[PDB]
C-alpha cells in the first residue's frame, strides 16, 4: 500500500498473471504484466504496471498499488497464455475461442488481431473444445483439454492442423514438453502419460507411476531451455525431475511440503530460479534447476541436491557415494528450501518471479509485489 | 550528418572524407578547383591524392590527371593512367 | 656520462693513470677537491624554505651529483683491482693501515676531504635517540653514509683500517650505533630502510669484531644491542669499549627499575608495519570476469619494479587496445567512462608500487 | 556456437543462456544482432530495438528511428508512450525516441 512491499485490492479473480517481456530482455526493469479475468463479468486481458522501489529505468513512483496501463476486449474467456512472443500473445477459452492479439511495444496498446471462433479444426469448421492449459514452443502451440483433447496449432501460419479428441480417464490439469513428437501428461491421482506426435484411437501408450507416495499432481511446467526438465507441484509433493526424456517408470521422487503448491513459475531471464507458492500463505524460493551444478542455497526438504568442488582430503580412506536402482529415493535435485514467509497469509493462489520482483496473486482477490533480496 | 553509426574503431579518415564530400555536394558539384587546391597541399605535403579522389577525377576527366602527374613528377601513374 | 660510459670491464686503467700521471695535476685535484667539499650544501642559506626555488634546485642538483658520485664509486668498486674508489677517496690500498687513514682527517683545521666532510655531517647535533641534525635535515644524506659505510665494510681490506680509524678519531661508531631508534622521518618506508641498513653494518662490526677476537668491542656491542633503558653516552674503555653495567646500561640504574618498554628494537618493531602488502598487477571489475582473466593473463610480463607489473602508460594503451579491438559499430559516450576506468587504475597501480616499495623494505629489513 | 544456426527462439535463448553462463560479450552481440535482423524481417519493431539495445548497437535503432520519421512523414504516427514507461540508454544511441520523449513533456507542461 503505502510502506514495506506493495499491497493492492483489486478485488477479482487473479486467474493467470505474467509478466511481459516487453520490459525484459532489455535495458528497461521488468515492471509491465498482464492478467486475465476469469471468473468474472467479462473476460478482458488487462495490461497493468507495477511500481518498484528505486528508478533505474524511469519506475513509477508512490509506494506501490500497480495501475493498468491498458486493456483489451473479446467474447471469448480466459483460460492461460504463454509468452511465445513480445508482441504475439495467444489465449484459449473453455468454450472454443483461440485470441490471438497483437501488443505494440512503441504504442503500449492492445489490438484484436484473430478470435478464432471456429477453433480446434482440422476437417471442417464450427467446432467447440474447452481447454485447461496451452503452452508454446517453437514452432508448435499445444492445448490440453479435461477429456484428453489435444489441439496443435503452428506459429508460421494462423491455423489449426491438429486435433485429436479422445476418452481418457480421470482429469489432466497442465502440460509439458519433452520434444516435437513427444508430449508427458500428469493425472489428478499421480499418473504420468506418454503420447506421441502421430497417436490414433484410444487406450494410452505408456501409463506410469511412482511407487511409495502417490498424491495428486496439480501445477506443472516445462524449462524455457531443454525441454525435458520439468517442474512439479501438487498436494504433498510428487514431482519427478529428470535432466532427461527416456526410462519406462520415473525414479525420481520428491516427496516435500504437505501444503498444497498451486503454482510453480521459473525466472525467465536466468532460467535458475525456482518459485513455488503454498496454499497456507509461504512463497518459497530454489535455486539450481537441477542441470545447473553450482552450491546449492541451503538444504531442506527430501531431495539429492546437487554437487560441486571438493578438496582437501586426508591420506586415510575416504568415499564417494554408489550406485542404487529405486522408485523411493530421489535421483535429482531441485527442492531448496529457503524460509521466507512461514505464515503471514491466509490463502495464495499464484506468483510470478522476474528479474528481482515477485508478483503474487491470492484466493481473497489481491496482489502482493515483493523485490527480492536474497541471490 | 552521421549516416553510418560513428565508433572509436575506424579512424577519422572516413570522417574527413565524408565531410570533404558533403561540403563539396553543399558548395559545388562541377566547379573543381577545390580538389585541385586539396590534391595540389596533398602533395605539396608527400602522399597521393587518395583512391576514391583517383576514382571520381578519373570518371570525370583524364588529361587533367595526367598533366597534373607530369608536373608532379608522378611518371609511372601518368604513364599507366594514359595507357 | 662517467657512470654511463663506466659499464663494460678493463677500462678503469687509463683513468687510473691519468689521474696520477704528474703530481701537480694530483696537488691541483686535491686542492679542488678541498674547495669543492669546503662548502657545496649549506643549512639555512642554501638548505631553506621560504626563500626562492633556485637554491632547492641547486641542492637537488648536488645530491643528484654526489647519487651518481656514490654509483660510479660503487661500480668500480664491484669490479676487480684497480679500483677508482680508493683513488676518489684520497686513501689506497697499498700503503700500510698506520698511514692509510690519516690521523689529520678530523680535526677542524686540516685539509678537508671525504673524512672531514663526513665529521661535519655527523658531529653537529645530538648523537643519541632520534638521531643528529642530518635526519632532521635530510634522512637521504643518512642512507648515503650508512650505504658508503657498508660499501666499505664488506671488503676484507677495508673493513678493518675503516673502523679502526673510526674508534680511534672518537668513537664514531657508538654515536652511529645510538641513532635508534628513527624518530624524525617524513615516510614508515624511509625509517624501517634507515634502521635496517643501520643493522646491517652494526651486525657486519659485529661480525668483524668476533673475527679479529675484540672482547671489549663485542661486550660494548652487544651491550647497545640489549639495552632496555635509554643510557647516557659515557667514554670509560677498559680495552677498546664498554665492558661493564655502569658505562653501557646505566639507563636501569637512572630509571630504578627495568621491563620491556622504551627499547629500541621495541620501537623499531612497533614502527615497522605489521600488515602484509600484496603487489596486484591489474583488477578490473566493471566487465564480465572471464574477460577480466583473460586480460590479466594476457597482461603478465617483467618490468623494472620487479614483478609481473607493466608501465603505466602501457597498460593503458593495452587496455584501450583490448577494448577497441573487441567492439560491433556504436560506441558513443565510451570515452569519459574509458578515461575514468584509465585513471582508476592508475591510481590502483600506483598504491599497489607503494605497497610494493613498503614489502621491498619489510623483507629488506 | 556462431556457426550452428540461431533463428527458432528455443535454440537462441539455449544459446543466449550458454555464454551467459560463459560470461562472454561478443557471442552475446551477435545473437543480439541476429534475432534483431529476424525480428525485423518478421517485422517487429519493438523486439528488434529490445534487441539493439540489448546488444548496445546502433544500426537498427537508427533503422526503427527512420522507419518512425517515414511514418509520421506518411500519416503522422507520434503516440509512443513507451519512452515515458520505461527509459535507459535507447535515448542517447537515438534521436527519434529522445525527440518523442521531449515532446510529450512539453506537450504535458
Amino acid at each position: 500500500m503505502a510502506d514495506k512491499f506493495a499491497a493492492k485490492f483489486v478485488s477479482h479473480k487473479i486467474s493467470r498473471t505474467r509478466w511481459r517481456p516487453v520490459s525484459a530482455s532489455s535495458l528497461q526493469q521488468p515492471d509491465v504484466f498482464a492478467t486475465g479475468s476469469w471468473d468474472n463479468e467479462e473476460n478482458k486481458v488487462c495490461v497493468w504496471a507495477t511500481s518498484d522501489f528505486g528508478a533505474t529505468s524511469l519506475d513509477e513512483e508512490y509506494q506501490g498499488d500497480p495501475k493498468q496501463l491498458c486493456d483489451i476486449k473479446h467474447p471469448g474467456d480466459v483460460m492461460d497464455m504463454q509468452f511465445l512472443d513480445k508482441e504475439r500473445i495467444v489465449t484459449g477459452s473453455s468454450t472454443g475461442t483461440v485470441t490471438i492479439f497483437r501488443h505494440h511495444e512503441n504504442n503500449q496498446t492492445l489490438s484484436v488481431n484473430q478470435r478464432w471462433e471456429q477453433a480446434h479444426y482440422h476437417v471442417g469448421s464450427n467446432m467447440r473444445a474447452p481447454c485447461t492449459a496451452i503452452v508454446c514452443s517453437s514452432p508448435e502451440i499445444v492445448s490440453v483439454g479435461e477429456d484428453g483433447r489435444i489441439n496443435c496449432f503452428r506459429a508460421e501460419s494462423r491455423d489449426v492442423l491438429r486435433t485429436i479428441d479422445d476418452a481418457d480417464s480421470s482429469t489432466m490439469h497442465g502440460v509439458t514438453f519433452l520434444r516435437t513428437t513427444e508430449i508427458l501428461t500428469v493425472n489428478s491421482v499421480g499418473q504420468l502419460k506418454l503420447w506421441d506426435l502421430r497417436k490414433q484411437g484410444n487406450d494410452p501408450t505408456q501409463i506410469f507411476s511412482v511407487t511409495g507416495e502417490r498424491v495428486p499432481l496439480h501445477c506443472v511446467d516445462r524449462h524455457p531451455n531443454q525441454q525435458h526438465v520439468v517442474a512439479t507441484g501438487g498436494q504433498d509433493g510428487m514431482l519427478c525431475i529428470w535432466d532427461v526424456r527416456h526410462g519406462k517408470m520415473p525414479m525420481s521422487l520428491l516427496n516435500a511440503h504437505e501444503a498444497e503448491m498451486w503454482e510453480v513459475h521459473f525466472h525467465p531471464s536466468n532460467p535458475d530460479h525456482l518459485f513455488t507458492c503454498s496454499e497456507d500463505g509461504s512463497l518459497w524460493h530454489w535455486d539450481a534447476s537441477a542441470d545447473s551444478e553450482k552450491p546449492t542455497f541451503l538444504l531442506g526438504g527430501r531431495s539429492t541436491f546437487n554437487i560441486s568442488r571438493s578438496s582437501i582430503a586426508p591420506p586415510n580412506a575416504n568415499q564417494s557415494l554408489a550406485c542404487a536402482w529405486l522408485s523411493t529415493d530421489p535421483t535429482k535435485g531441485q527442492l531448496e528450501i529457503t524460509n521466507l514467509l512461514p505464515s503471514s497469509t491466509l490463502s495464495v493462489n499464484s506468483l510470478d518471479v522476474l528479474g528481482q520482483n515477485l508478483v503474487c496473486g491470492t484466493d481473497a482477490e489481491a496482489i502482493y509485489v515483493t523485490r527480492r533480496l536474497f541471490s | 550528418l552521421a549516416t553510418v553509426i560513428t565508433t572509436k574503431e575506424s579512424s577519422a579518415t572516413d570522417e574527413a572524407w565524408r565531410l570533404m564530400i558533403s561540403y563539396l555536394d553543399k558548395y559545388e558539384s562541377k566547379n573543381t578547383l577545390y580538389h585541385h587546391c586539396i590534391i595540389n597541399k596533398l602533395l605539396s605535403h608527400g602522399v597521393p591524392l587518395p583512391n576514391w579522389l583517383i576514382n571520381r577525377y578519373k570518371a570525370m576527366d583524364a588529361a587533367e590527371l595526367l598533366r597534373l602527374y607530369l608536373k608532379y613528377d608522378l611518371l609511372e601513374e601518368a604513364a599507366e593512367l594514359v595507357l | 656520462i662517467l657512470c654511463s660510459i663506466s659499464c663494460n670491464s678493463k677500462i678503469q686503467e687509463k683513468i687510473v693513470g691519468d689521474f696520477t700521471q704528474d703530481q701537480n695535476v694530483s696537488q691541483k685535484l686535491m686542492v679542488g677537491f678541498v674547495s669543492c667539499l669546503d662548502s657545496e650544501e649549506a643549512e639555512e642559506l642554501l638548505d631553506s624554505e621560504k626563500e626562492a626555488e633556485d637554491q632547492v634546485k641547486q641542492t637537488n642538483i648536488r645530491y643528484m651529483t654526489k647519487i651518481h658520485i656514490l654509483n660510479l664509486l660503487i661500480t668500480s668498486l664491484e669490479m676487480k683491482a684497480p679500483n677508482l674508489a680508493m683513488f676518489l677517496l684520497g686513501y689506497e690500498l697499498k700503503k700500510p693501515v698506520s698511514t692509510t687513514n690519516l690521523q689529520d682527517s678530523g680535526v677542524l683545521g686540516c685539509p678537508r676531504t671525504c673524512l672531514h666532510s663526513i665529521l661535519d655531517i655527523l658531529r653537529k647535533g645530538t648523537d643519541v635517540r632520534a638521531g643528529p641534525v642530518a635526519v632532521w635535515d635530510t634522512p637521504h644524506l643518512a642512507e648515503l653514509c650508512y650505504q658508503v659505510i657498508y660499501q666499505l665494510c664488506a671488503c676484507a681490506d677495508t673493513s678493518g683500517p675503516t673502523m679502526r680509524y673510526l674508534r680511534t678519531s672518537q668513537d664514531f661508531l657508538f654515536s652511529q650505533l645510538q641513532h635508534l631508534p628513527f624518530s624524525v622521518e617524513e615516510s614508515e618506508i624511509s625509517a624501517m630502510n634507515q634502521m635496517s641498513w643501520l643493522m646491517k653494518t652494526a651486525t657486519i662490526e659485529l661480525r668483524i669484531t668476533s673475527l679479529n677476537r675484540q672482547r671489549s668491542h663485542t661486550q660494548r656491542l652487544l651491550h647497545l644491542l640489549l639495552d632496555d633503558m635509554p643510557t647516557r653516552p659515557y667514554s670509560a674503555d677498559g680495552e677498546g669499549g664498554m665492558e661493564d653495567e655502569s658505562r653501557s646500561l646505566s639507563g636501569f640504574l637512572h630509571f630504578d627499575t627495568t621491563s620491556k618498554v622504551r627499547r629500541k628494537i621495541l620501537r623499531i618493531l612497533d614502527s615497522i608495519q605489521f600488515s602484509n602488502e600484496i603487489p596486484e598487477p591489474l583488477q578490473l571489475d566493471f566487465f564480465d570476469r572471464s574477460q577480466i582473466e583473460q586480460v590479466i593473463a594476457n597482461c603478465e610480463h617483467k618490468n623494472r619494479r620487479g614483478q609481473t607489473v607493466c608501465n603505466v602508460k602501457l597498460l593503458h594503451r593495452v587496455l584501450v587496445a583490448e577494448v577497441n579491438a573487441l567492439q560491433g559499430m556504436a560506441a558513443i559516450g565510451q570515452r569519459p567512462l574509458l578515461m575514468e576506468e584509465i585513471n582508476t587504475i592508475l591510481q590502483y597501480v600506483v598504491e599497489r608500487n607503494k605497497l610494493l616499495q613498503c614489502l621491498h623494505a619489510k623483507r629488506h629489513a | 556456437m556462431e556457426r550452428i544456426p540461431l533463428s527458432t527462439e528455443k535454440k537462441a535463448l539455449k544459446a543466449l543462456r550458454i555464454c551467459e553462463q560463459r560470461q562472454m560479450t561478443e557471442q552475446v552481440r551477435s545473437i543480439c544482432k541476429t534475432m534483431a535482423m529476424q525480428s525485423l524481417c518478421n517485422r517487429r519493431l519493438g523486439s528488434a530495438l529490445s534487441w539493439s539495445i540489448r546488444a548496445k548497437d546502433a544500426a537498427f535503432a537508427t533503422l526503427i528511428s527512420d522507419r518512425f520519421l517515414k511514418e509520421y512523414c506518411e500519416r503522422g504516427n507520434f503516440t509512443d508512450l513507451d519512452l515515458i514507461d520505461n527509459l535507459g540508454s535507447a535515448m542517447l544511441l537515438s534521436d527519434r525516441l529522445t525527440f518523442l520523449g521531449k515532446y510529450r513533456e512539453f506537450h504535458r507542461m
